[PDB]
């Protein structure tokens, strides 16, 4: 009963925001809790941020 | 009562890095003008950056092109670190040739006189077969800020699905900012310091001119509480 089979792929781009877990790999999983925006995050003497 | 700050010093070290001095400033005035510039430089900076490109034979990003080293996707993002200066026009549409064995960089792009490219050693990609020429059209626009292309859509969001190759717009010139306090040899006062900012960028904004762009932010902003109502 199978005439043809016509197979669809779909590519999707997925980006980081408020709510992925990320981790490293010492069990430190966490969940985004926001974008921080780059003159808003902390910077060393050099003005080089984290 | 207050002495005003002044550009004394634009030292140009490198093509992407330059140090301003601004003086004299009175105590406390240093650090509030500081992080205020440094605060407006890094969020509201204009500049210029690919928007779309649409090169010939390819449908999607995600596909190969033919004789080409990298992939069409490493391609757009090789793209979208090319440091472009347009001057006059807030749209500009470039046009990439290229054909035989070798690095296709930033140099070699059709020259225009309204386009400069800051670093011509910016190598977009390579080339590896005699035969293949590789052909694309690059859509520059002046913006400000990061806009992806996920969230800007089309006028009348029916455009060339062939084309329409959208490479995230990152539209802030400047990368580094930091800012010192010093004090200064002042023969006249002794609580007089200078503001020191020591600015990274890539090379396609004018030190003075981005920071005189800030401080009029900074103005006009300030200008709705002086204006109340």
């Amino acid at each position: 009963g199978v005439l043809k089979i016509v197979k669809v792929y779909l590519a999707v781009k997925r980006r980081i925001q408020p709510g992925d877990k990320m981790a490293g790999r010492h069990g430190n999983k966490g969940v985004i809790s926001k974008i921080n925006p780059i003159e808003d995050m902390p910077y060393d003497e050099n003005g080089t941020p984290v | 009562e207050f002495l005003k700050p002044r550009l004394v010093d634009i030292e140009q070290v490198s093509s992407t890095h330059a140090k301003v001095t601004l003086e004299p400033l009175e105590r406390g005035f240093g650090h509030t003008l500081g992080n205020a510039l440094r605060r407006i430089l890094l969020s509201s900076m204009p500049g210029c950056a690919v928007t779309e490109v649409e090169i010939d034979g390819v449908l999607h990003e995600y596909s190969t092109k033919e004789g080409v080293q990298e992939d069409i996707l490493e391609i757009l993002l090789n793209l979208k670190g090319l440091a472009v200066r347009v001057q006059g026009k807030d749209e500009v549409i470039l046009t990439l040739n290229k054909s035989g064995i070798g690095p296709v960089t930033a140099a070699d792009i059709t020259h225009d006189g309204d386009v400069e490219i800051v670093k011509p050693q910016h190598v977009i990609c390579h080339l590896t077969d005699e035969n293949a020429s590789i052909s694309m059209r690059i859509k520059v626009q002046r913006g400000r800020g990061y806009v992806p292309a996920s969230t800007r859509i089309h006028s009348e969001e029916d455009e060339r699905p062939i084309g329409r190759l959208l490479v995230d717009a990152c539209y802030s010139p400047v990368e580094r900012i930091a800012y010192n306090v010093e004090a200064a040899r002042v023969e006249q006062r002794t609580d007089l310091d200078k503001l020191v900012i020591e600015m990274e960028t890539n090379g396609t904004i004018d030190p003075e001119e981005a920071i005189r762009r800030a401080a009029t932010i900074l103005a006009e902003q300030l200008e709705a509480f002086v204006d109340l109502r």
